[PDB]
């Protein structure tokens, strides 16, 4: 293909993602968000259990 | 999860292990997903001349 041509010649980077779960402990997860630290005040927290 | 406990203490005594309470804490917690049921251990020669 060259540089110059129609619609059905552009190169394209495909990545496809298999998002796969077994019975192995499961490892790839995402991200979590951390919120501020208040002390001193009747207020609810969430740790990680 | 594949649990390791690990605990050093210094000891000197050829052999007949000595009796003492001890507290082997957490090393590790490898998430692995095999189904174990034989081990063997591995030891170290001595080559010289
Ligand atoms: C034992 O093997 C089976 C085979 O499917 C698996 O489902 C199970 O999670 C394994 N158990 C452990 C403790 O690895």
């Amino acid at each position: 293909f060259q540089p110059t041509n129609g619609v059905g010649y552009q190169p394209y980077r495909v990545v496809v993602l298999s998002f796969e779960l077994l019975h192995a402990p499961a490892t790839v997860c995402g991200p979590k968000k951390s919120t501020n630290l208040v002390k001193n005040k009747c207020v609810n927290f969430n740790f990680n259990g | 999860y594949f649990k390791i406990y690990s605990k050093h203490t210094p000891i000197n005594l050829v052999r007949d292990l000595p009796q003492g309470f001890s507290a082997l804490e957490p090393l590790v917690d490898l998430p692995i997903g095999i189904n174990i049921t034989r081990f063997q251990t591995l030891l170290a020669l001595h080559r010289s001349y």
